[PDB]
């Protein structure tokens, strides 16, 4: 039962490091990206709308839930 | 005015300023506190709604584009398409103060935003009202 997730571990590593060696271009990992990305997409919701601004915000939050899940469970 | 020479300039200009000002406080403040201190500024926002209400406006579209018109947070009649400042209570657009803008006095303001978050907790407070 153990092998089955600790092969999963050797295969998630293959994948990934080959793609970084495809697309050398390298983001910080953890979700990182993604608050900062709401952020950005919340001032631009401030700046842009006239109606806009629950829909792009709408975006933003979206985006925060995907790290915010793996705390949660 | 009278009373009170300090007079506030904005109506529902000041309610939707101060949403973003409470939520780059809230950014600032981080931890369980930011999404507390964030739910307080959506809540300003129900005041340019109420007078869209009135008015027979749209509501969201008329929030929208008053938070559209900013700088740095601060009220002003310098500015009206570029910062916050007044309404009118049949249209949604902005207005100066040697125009057509909205203002408050500070007593009015300042008394009501305190009442009601005091009435917030003791609502929210109960888990009965049965019978014991």
């Amino acid at each position: 039962q153990f092998m089955e997730e600790t092969e999963r571990s050797l295969h998630d590593a293959i994948m990934i490091v080959r793609r970084a060696i495809k697309n050398d271009s390298v983001v910080a990992g953890g979700g990182a990206i993604e608050m900062e990305l709401s952020k950005y997409l919340r001032d631009y919701s401030r700046t842009i709308p006239g109606k806009q601004q629950l829909l792009i915000g709408a975006y933003a939050k979206a985006l925060e839930i995907i790290p915010r899940q793996l705390c949660d469970n | 005015v009278l009373e009170s020479k300090s007079v506030v300039p904005g109506g529902g200009a000041v309610e939707a300023a101060l949403s973003i000002y409470l939520e780059n406080y809230a950014t600032s403040m981080g931890s369980r506190e930011q999404l507390a201190i964030a739910e307080f500024a959506r809540s300003l926002l129900v005041i340019p709604n109420t007078l869209a209400v009135n008015a027979a406006q749209d509501s969201t579209d008329l929030v929208a584009k008053l938070r559209a018109f900013h700088n740095e947070a601060q009220v002003n009649p310098e500015r009206k398409n570029l910062k916050w400042i007044g309404l009118d209570l049949s249209n949604g657009k902005p207005r100066d103060n040697k125009q057509a803008g909205v203002f408050e006095p500070t007593i009015v303001k300042v008394k009501s935003l305190k009442f009601a978050t005091e009435a917030a907790i003791t609502i929210l407070r109960i888990d009965d009202l049965i019978k014991l």
